[PDB]
């Protein structure tokens, strides 16, 4: 994550650091418009999503090995509860 | 509703809001020196004062930001 | 240059590091190709079981970085003025770890793609499934352990 | 502070606060805090404990971004 | 009192019943209101067609059939439904009322 | 963090590797980490057999 | 006719459903002709061993002739079930904990450990102030607007995403914490905690100007570690050591 963030930052911000103020202002505007979208969506979403379940499974395999000596059995106490269906 | 906001107006507002805080900090680190974006053997050198361009960049963002705010504030 | 630090010894670092990365990458890809298609049946059959089914592919993922870590580790041991002895040992370690990971991916995927079916009718069958599966990435771990030893011998012994 | 005495001296505050709040806590969900907050703070302490840099062996990184700011 | 039961695990006490049938259905609200419980049914070795309630549910189900029949025609022409107003208040939080 | 071998001149182990000294070699430190290690290394290795 | 009926058919459907359900519940019981005795069994919380009898008090005063209809119990060795609750504040946490599996009676469940543990390990995955900041802002908007949005439906997966505001915020707080611990706004440093490193004032543009430990910030890891790849090696070795330690 550190390397990918750094390389994206370089190849966007430093390019934006190029000196052109007449129409290059529009160049930098478009550059940042792209960079923000990338660095949020394609740089966070899949990363974190793929990341969390790793820790989750590690917790499972490194603790439940010592905690689940077995499985219990569910209860979910019931009562009258509202439902709605339509055709 | 003066103007339709469902046309991804929230996107314009948020991006415009985020497109000025960065301008502030880059202007600061241009005028100021942190040897991280203005001072280096390879740093492009127009002097540590190019904050004019970034200061200019804010207005175009803010125009659309406020214009979309006008239509979207009715939902709060 | 000389037989101790010639012009071709740096080539070992130039290439030797890119070995394990590719073997583990291909092993993980093959493991996915095998197991992932498995969900496509049971999900429609019984969407209930959707979590227990994913463990093997993530085990393959765990293996997938065994090669990347060693590659980046040795990435500094190389240079234009290193010794060909270091290149030899680095190449040997990278090949060993990467191919071992590829074999682990083979074994884990080719068993998970069927364990997905096995557990479909028996939601609690995965008890032995995990017991069998763990061995594959454990074997990958033995595959990668000796790379550290050789690189330690590759970061202090030269010429 | 920064020395070998620093960590050993500062380990006591977390234990003191835990035992304190292990006795007193919000009545609603009385035991959830009594069970969780201790680790909630111990985690803080423990990952800070390692970033503490002092008495270091290896070399520092040479810099190559010099232009006389 | 309150037991976390998430740093531990729980246990629900079974109860023996010899309730006379004379309060069979009028007492339905007893557990219909806030029953918040589970059962271990004893009716085994005998099936719907072999048990009793099957008979009335056979007359009941027809009403649901005709209701969902109506729903199509109701939505058919131009109009909507106010939805269950009871659902907002009748199922108001958890009540004994 | 306990002790530095270059702030005060002393032999040092590798940045991370001090391992095989326990396993193949019985009760040898061979890396200058701490004196009583030479004696307690065999103990640490041995109480895991029974 | 349609106007008149519409206002009430929905209520009628609710009814039929409710009485239907209770009829099946009744159907879960036993009857006999000669002896007027009804039979059923339900498992009651250990802590509710007496309150629900007072509750049966709410179905006697006028609805049953001082009717518990039974209060004496004969118990069987059949394994009573267990239970766990999410404390109405960490639903997603415990749900994801238990969907993987369950455990036997009176055993220490691991629901609470997950809440404190998992989010920080996820956080240290990226540890960037901007990233965690934006995602926590999204989670804050979600939890603020759920006062009205909880009822409107979303995309099938978008609904589940809505269902995890607490989890998102918990991971994000640790994300900012670790990112600040690492001084990286997209791998960018802002530290003014200079503590002393050999930086000779005379440098040739290109000369490998090195340094040495002439003073350390107690936290360390400051901007000064932004240099040659020696910085990368130091950081990576330190981080792998930290991972081993925490593990």
């Amino acid at each position: 994550h550190a390397q990918l963030s750094s390389v994206l930052w370089t190849m966007t911000i430093q390019i934006a650091f190029g000196f052109r103020g007449f129409v290059g202002v529009f160049m930098t505007v478009a550059l940042f418009a792209m960079w923000f979208a990338l660095t949020c969506a394609v740089l966070v979403l899949m990363e974190g999503t793929s990341a969390m379940l790793h820790s989750l499974r590690l917790h499972w395999v490194e603790s439940m090995s010592k905690f689940f000596v077995g499985e219990g059995l569910p209860y979910e106490p019931f009562a009258f509860e509202y439902k709605d269906m339509e055709v | 509703r003066p103007v339709v906001s469902t046309g991804k107006a929230w996107c314009c507002t948020v991006l415009s809001a985020f497109g000025v805080v960065i301008l502030s900090v880059i202007a600061h680190l241009f005028n100021t020196n942190h040897e991280s974006f203005v001072g280096s053997i390879n740093d492009p050198e127009d002097g540590p004062a190019v904050a004019h361009t970034v200061y200019l960049a804010a207005l175009v963002y803010l125009v659309f930001f406020v214009f979309c705010g006008f239509q979207v504030y009715l939902a709060r | 240059m000389t037989e101790l630090c010639p012009v071709y010894a740096p080539f070992f670092g130039a290439i030797g590091c890119a070995s394990a990365i590719i073997f583990t990458s291909l092993g993980a890809a093959y493991g996915t190709a095998k197991s992932g298609v498995g969900i496509c049946a049971t999900c429609v059959l019984r969407p209930d079981l959707l979590f227990k089914n994913i463990v093997p592919v993530i085990m393959a993922g765990i293996i997938a970085i065994y090669g990347l870590v060693v590659s980046v580790l040795v990435c500094y041991s190389l240079g234009q003025k290193q010794a060909l002895y270091t290149g030899f040992i680095q190449l040997g370690a990278g090949l060993s770890v990467g191919l071992s990971g590829l074999a682990a991916g083979f074994a884990i995927g080719i068993v998970g793609d069927a364990g997905v079916r096995g557990s479909s009718q028996q939601p609690r069958l995965f008890v032995g499934m995990i017991l069998i599966l763990i061995f594959a990435e454990v074997l990958g771990l033995y595959g990668l352990i000796v790379a550290l030893l050789l690189n330690s011998r590759a970061t202090q012994d030269v010429v | 502070m920064s020395s070998f005495y620093t960590v050993v001296g500062v380990f006591i505050v977390v234990s003191a606060m835990s035992v304190l709040f292990w006795i007193m806590a919000p009545k609603n969900n009385q035991a959830v805090w009594r069970s969780t907050v201790i680790l909630t703070l111990a985690m803080m302490f423990l990952m800070w404990a390692i970033t503490f840099l002092c008495q270091l062996h290896p070399l520092v990184a040479p810099r190559r971004s010099d232009l006389r700011p | 009192e309150k037991e976390e039961a998430i740093f531990r695990s729980a246990e629900m006490a079974l109860v023996q019943f010899y309730i006379p049938q004379e309060i069979s259905r009028d007492s339905a609200y007893t557990l219909g209101q806030l029953g918040l419980v589970q059962f271990r049914d004893l009716n085994s070795k005998v099936r719907a067609f072999q048990r009793t309630f099957v008979n009335e549910i056979r007359r009941l189900d027809n009403v649901e059939r005709q209701y969902r029949y109506f729903y199509s025609l109701l939505k058919k022409h131009d109009i909507k439904l106010y939805e269950g107003d009871t659902d907002k208040y009748l199922d108001g939080s958890g009540e004994l009322y | 963090w306990a002790v530095d071998w270059v702030k005060d001149g002393k032999p040092a182990p590798g940045l991370l590797n001090m391992l095989i000294n326990m396993f193949l070699s019985p009760g040898t430190i061979d890396d200058e980490l701490y004196p009583h290690q030479a004696k307690v290394q065999v103990f640490l290795l041995l109480m895991a057999l029974v | 006719e349609l106007y008149a009926i519409a206002k009430e058919l929905d209520s009628w459907f609710q009814d039929v459903t409710r009485e239907k359900a209770i009829f099946e519940i009744l159907n879960k019981s036993n009857y006999d002709t000669n002896r007027k005795i009804l039979i059923a069994e339900g498992w009651i919380p250990r802590d509710e061993l007496a309150t629900l009898q007072a509750r049966l008090g709410e179905m006697i005063a006028r609805l049953g002739i001082d009717v518990p209809s039974i209060i004496q119990v004969l118990d069987t060795n059949h394994t009573p079930p267990t239970f766990h609750r999410t404390n109405k504040f960490t639903a997603g946490f415990q749900s994801i904990c238990d969907c993987y599996g369950i455990a036997q009676y009176r055993e220490i469940n691991a629901g609470l450990p997950t809440i404190v543990t998992f989010p920080f390990m996820f956080a240290i995955m990226f540890g960037d102030m901007g990233h965690g900041f934006l995602m926590t802002l999204a989670a804050l908007s979600l939890v603020l607007n759920e006062k009205k949005i909880n009822k409107m439906k979303r995309g099938e997966i978008f609904d589940m995403a809505f269902t995890g505001r607490y989890i998102i915020l918990l991971m994000g707080v640790f994300s900012m914490y670790t990112g600040f611990l690492y001084n990286d706004i997209f791998s960018k440093t802002m530290t003014i905690f200079k503590s002393g490193w050999k930086w000779p004032d005379h440098w040739k543009k290109g000369e490998s100007i090195t340094a040495t430990s002439v003073g350390t910030y107690p936290i360390g890891l400051d901007w000064a570690w932004h240099g040659t790849e020696n910085a990368l090696l130091f950081s990576n070795s330190y981080k792998m050591k930290l991972s081993i330690l925490m593990g």
